[PDB]
RNA sequence: AACAGUGGUAGGAGAGCGUUCUAAGGGCUGUGAAGCCAGACCGGAAGGACUGGUGGAGCGCUUAGAAGUGAGAAUGCCGGU
RNA sequence: AGUCUUGGAGGUAUGCCAAUGACUUAUCCUUGGGAGUCAGACUGCGAGUGAUAAGAUCCGUAGUCGAAAGGGAAACAGCCCAGACCGCCAGCUAAGGUCCCAAAG
RNA sequence: UACAAGUAGUCAGAGCCCGUUAACGGGUGAUGGCGUGCCUUUUGUAGAAUGAACCGGCGAGUUACGAUCUCGUGCAAGGUU
């Protein structure tokens, strides 16, 4: 396994959600939280 | 497996017997793909710090009078200070278990071995600490990259020389590991240190 | 680390000011306002891409309407005669043209007329 | 038998029962057409939805 | 002059012209032919009945490509609905030969 | 390939685009780098090139990793007008 | 799940049950993870209710909007027709219409 | 462009002036059709609900320790310091 070549296990890994950052990710001004609740 | 002896002069018609169940075992990607990232994280020293909405100087008072009163200088919205969250001191190791990293050093050894980049030597003695002398015996042997070299119990000539080559690290038998094993194009190790590895695994 | 971020957002308020070439006053000056303009147009293209397909067919038919006319019929009796007679595949589009390029298309009306008896 | 059933009016703003009898006879889109075999049921699921179809023989 | 229907739509064509028909498959050199021909206007007129009986058009096929992009963008207001598209749609360049046979 | 389907707020799920940094491999660049200006180019979107001018010394590609990760609204804060 | 069977019981002038046959349909059960929602609005039917016609009064019950653009009702959240993946300077219809504005007698 | 009534665009369209990353090219547009800004909130907004003079920069789901669930890897009745 050389160094410019590294891959992960298929599946070991996930990409973070991060929340409030724009309306085209569903998760946009109310931040996933909806209304007041 | 079976790879060629070779000597200091860079022409040997022997041969050596590496032990199977260290130079042998068929590389687990995956394993070494997380020795990798564990032994690259942990050298990194985390000394990075932010100061809170509370650490900033001065902010107390609520800003504006009259002739209302709301806020303060530093809060995260004023061009004053205070950062919402920011960085803050903190480790990054983590460890794995033994067996994983004894499974780690023997598939990446093997995986050198497969690809014919793995030289034995009967010895590596040096009468001289020349650097020069280093990059005669290197040249011989046709190591133009990166390499690492292996001894038994860490002799001081070797060490002196080749320390200045930009491409040659030189380690003891107990010392070797995942990166610099990966890193280095070439291995070189001596007859006594393949026995030392070979026992200690 | 830190990221500081400028480029990005020149570049990105730099498309929308440029697709707002050529609008009056502060809507091809002025992000905030460009920007709507922009989405208003967007909204706008969809819209009257299928109000053209709505309105050349009214202009087919008005224009078929006078040159039939020009004829001793109507519209609605043409049609009705020319479908009548299977040779109605013809178009309206292509009708109207036929009637500003060869009225000597009454070959088509005097087919409807003989099939409308 | 093998009738022919064409939905020609739309299911909306029908009340639920009928727009499942019309899915239950095969029907999604307006103005499409079916072929089932002549029974007793399937001409009794016609007549409760009669008016939202147009029903001829084979 | 004939009146052919290529692209569930009908053109009308005179030897020489070029015209953009869609996409019709083949490739670039090769010689299309038409059969739906309605009309054969001109000095003897053949109205015929569906399709003229005995009337094709054949033609040669220069290139393969797609029209200037469009952008299409709808949103409704108040409610936060975006979408944002590309479009552009392929075509066929054709030069009329023979309108007869 | 043959069918069937593709309006959408709260919300659930999936696939991606960009930014700074770090590691490995490969490279650019004083015969002109980053940045800035213009254009009638390319992709389904986020976006990406190529030419010309200005600029006068650094930058980017592939695979991974880590985040102070993307702004049009807070009677936001600071500056300019 | 729909519909017809199969039977029966329940009315005094439409229903209820089982039912296992079909013929169409692809749904429904359990477990686990994650939620949002808790002043809805208007219109039409009833005739439950002043069981009558009601208005009431709620009660049900269906639809649409909310979260739905397009055509019609001059204009029109909730009425009528009808559910927008994207292009076309192609055809047939729905509600509603055919003297001119304004497509068609 | 001095007979004209407008969320300022969009689709159709002559005339004039140009000539491009040659492409069913670029600029401006007399006339015709359609068309009540953006955000937040609400059962419902074009409103006499709310916010923004304009431009630029900065500005919000993190980290630590516990709990639980899924996926990956190692070993497995044992696994781990």
């Amino acid at each position: 396994m050389k160094l410019h070549e590294l891959k992960p296990s298929e599946g070991s890994r996930k990409t973070r959600n991060r929340v409030g950052r724009g309306i085209g990710s569903g998760n946009g001004k109310t931040a996933g939280k909806g209304h007041k609740g | 497996p079976k790879v060629a002896l070779y000597n200091q002069n860079g022409s040997t018609a022997g041969d050596i017997e590496l032990n199977a169940s260290v130079f042998g075992i068929e590389p687990n990607e995956s394993v070494v793909f997380d020795a990798i990232l564990m032994q690259r994280a942990s050298l990194r020293q985390g000394t990075h710090k932010v100061k809170n909405r509370s650490e900033v100087r001065g902010g107390g008072r609520k800003p504006w009078r009259q002739k209302a009163r709301q806020g303060s200088i530093r809060s995260p919205q004023w061009r004053g200070g205070g950062v919402v969250f920011g960085p803050t001191p903190r480790s990054y190791s983590y460890k794995l278990p033994k067996k994983v990293r004894r499974l780690a050093i023997k598939s990446v050894l093997s995986s050198k071995v497969i690809d014919n980049n793995i030289i034995v030597l009967e010895d590596l003695t040096l009468d001289t600490a020349k650097t020069k002398e280093m990059a005669a015996i290197l040249k011989g042997l046709s190591v133009e990259k990166k390499a690492l070299i292996v001894t038994a119990d860490a002799n001081e000539a070797v060490a002196l020389s080749a320390r200045n080559i930009p491409g040659v690290t030189v380690v003891e038998a107990n010392g070797i590991n995942v990166l610099d094993v990966v890193n280095h194009e070439k291995l070189l190790i001596t007859k006594a240190a393949v026995e030392k590895v070979e026992e200690v695994l | 680390p830190r990221v500081k971020g400028g480029t990005v957002t020149r570049k990105r308020r730099k498309k929308v000011l440029k697709l707002a070439k050529g609008y009056f006053g502060s809507k091809h000056t002025l992000y905030k306002v460009a920007n709507q303009q922009v989405m208003k147009s967007g909204n706008y293209a969809f819209r009257d891409r299928r109000q053209k397909k709505r309105d050349f067919r009214k202009l087919w038919i008005t224009r078929i309407n006078a040159a039939a006319r020009m004829n001793g019929l109507s519209y609605s009796r043409l049609m009705h005669g020319l479908k009548l007679s299977g040779i109605e595949v013809n178009r309206k589009m292509l009708a109207d043209l036929a009637v500003n390029d060869l009225t000597a298309f009454n070959q088509l009306a005097d087919a409807a007329k003989a099939q409308l008896n | 038998a093998k009738l022919e059933i064409t939905l020609k009016r739309s299911v909306i703003g029908r009340p639920e029962d009928q727009r499942v009898t019309v899915r239950t006879l095969g029907l999604k889109k307006t103005n499409q057409t079916v072929v089932h075999e002549d029974n007793a049921a399937i001409r009794g699921m016609i007549n409760k939805v009669s008016h939202l179809v147009s029903v001829k023989e084979q | 002059y004939a009146i052919i229907k290529t692209g569930g739509k009908q053109i009308k064509v005179e030897e020489g012209q070029t015209v953009y028909i869609e996409k019709l498959a083949a490739e670039a050199g090769e010689t299309v032919t038409f059969e739906d021909v309605l009309f054969v206007g001109g000095d003897n007129v053949k109205v015929g009945n569906p399709t003229v009986e005995g009337a094709t058009v054949t033609a040669k096929v220069e290139k393969q490509g797609r029209a200037k992009k469009i952008t299409v963008f709808r949103y409704k207001p108040k409610k936060n609905v975006h979408k944002k598209q590309g479009h552009r749609q392929p075509y066929t360049k054709v030069t009329i030969e023979k309108i007869n046979a």
